[PDB]
């Protein structure tokens, strides 16, 4: 899965 | 409301002690009566704020995606009802975020703004995903736009809420306004960007800043 | 309550999307109102009933053990306050578990009989880690004591919920009762005679059996 | 820590 922060 | 007694200097002790005890949903109770206070966040308390949002959310949202992919699976009602369950109380939390950076946060310095307004995208990002969206879809680009045209003017390039103000943002191009070339030039530029000025690399900024860099790799490495 | 007006079948179905997405909130209170529906559970609604609260209560007991272990380093009343806040949750849990399972459940077959009764003394004992308490600890004696007899007469050494019964029964005289003798006693002689009987595991038994045999011998290493 | 079911 995409990484988001 | 139900933190209106409680000393502002208490509710920020409790939302660290909530942290370490992962207890997200008080540590977000905490950080909005201490918004509710009036007074402005210090650098620590908006990383208490988010974090304790983020949590709340980013588990309503892996709970929205489990049954929404049963659902889809499906192709009686109990399955709908619950998704929709869910994702209505997902909805409210971001509506409370969103009345807050509103309400409160959102006016002052660029760390701060920037760091708002990321956080503005990313809310009206997570009612995206759930839409079914133009208006909303909408929001989300223009607070993450402002955000980095802010970024941009007064953010060094490892800067990491910088960073990750353009790792969401691509995101956001990726999967929620269907342009992934888009997202992957701004993943590149931003990696490419910061990779020539790790020269400026303030040792307390130094692990969030890779940290974000080999988030926006990791992308990169998926979508090409 | 508010599940009043859902199907009891709906309410099983719900659960068990709740479980798949680790909503074991809404799972504990989608069982409970099947619970109110006035029919006793099958096999697999206990489990179902059981996996939802001991999540639930879970999380709330190792929330409340940090918390405790920073009140202790400590010798404001913050600290004391967030603790006994978390405490207050976890006990009112405790008290609707405890409130189905004498108002409803407790009754039949020794299967369930045993089932609920380890319930019982699972949750008192719950409650005499945070009590500070005598009352408490001779009601988790009892049940545990009464599933105990059951299980002796009506069922195999190797039947997983003997076997569950035992370990906790034998957690409970370490730590609650301090009987560190008696729960090193009781896991012993509950895993040999489970290790000469299992000519008669049963093949949709075996893993479950297995697991907490490999449980029963974690704890005696951990306490020889 | 010990184990329970
Ligand atoms: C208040 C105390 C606690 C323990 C909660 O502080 C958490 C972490 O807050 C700092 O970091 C921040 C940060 C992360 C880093 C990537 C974590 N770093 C590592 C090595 O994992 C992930 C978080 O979600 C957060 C707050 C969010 C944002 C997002 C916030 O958009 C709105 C943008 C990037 C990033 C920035 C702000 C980081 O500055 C400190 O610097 C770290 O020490 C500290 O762990
Ligand atoms: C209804 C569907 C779901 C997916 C929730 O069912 C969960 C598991 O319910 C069964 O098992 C039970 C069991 C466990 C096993 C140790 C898990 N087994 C493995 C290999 O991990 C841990 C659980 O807490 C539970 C319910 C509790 C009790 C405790 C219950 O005291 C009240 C006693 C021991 C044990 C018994 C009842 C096991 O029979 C099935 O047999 C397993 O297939 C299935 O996973
Ligand atoms: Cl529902
Ligand atoms: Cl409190
Ligand atoms: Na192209
Ligand atoms: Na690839
Ligand atoms: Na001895
Ligand atoms: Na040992």
């Amino acid at each position: 899965r995409r990484k988001s922060v | 409301g139900a933190m209106g007694s409680m000393e502002r200097a208490s509710l920020i002790q409790k939302a660290k002690l909530a942290e370490q005890a992962e207890r997200y949903e008080d540590m977000a109770a905490f950080m909005k009566g201490a918004v509710e206070k009036g007074e402005e966040l210090s650098c620590e308390e908006r990383n208490l704020l988010s974090v304790a949002y983020k949590n709340v959310v980013g588990g309503q949202r892996a709970a929205w995606r489990v049954l929404s992919s049963i659902e889809q699976k499906s192709n009686g009602p109990e399955v709908r009802e619950y998704r929709e369950k869910v994702e209505t109380e997902l909805q409210g939390v971001c509506d409370t975020v969103l009345g807050l950076l509103d309400s409160h946060l959102i006016k002052g310095d660029a760390e701060s703004r920037v760091f708002y307004l990321k956080m503005k995208g990313d809310y009206y990002r997570y009612l995206a995903e759930v839409a079914t969206k133009k208006r909303i879809i909408d929001s989300a680009r223009s607070a993450y736009q402002e955000a980095m045209d802010i970024s941009k003017k007064e953010m060094p390039p490892t800067n990491p809420i910088r960073l990750g103000l353009a790792l969401n943002f691509s995101v956001f191009h990726y999967e929620i306004a269907n342009s992934p070339e888009e997202a992957i030039s701004l993943a590149k530029t931003t990696f490419d960007e910061a990779m020539a000025d790790l020269h400026t690399l303030s040792e307390d900024s130094y692990k969030d800043s890779t940290l974000i860099m080999q988030l926006l790799r990791d992308n990169l490495t998926l979508w090409t």
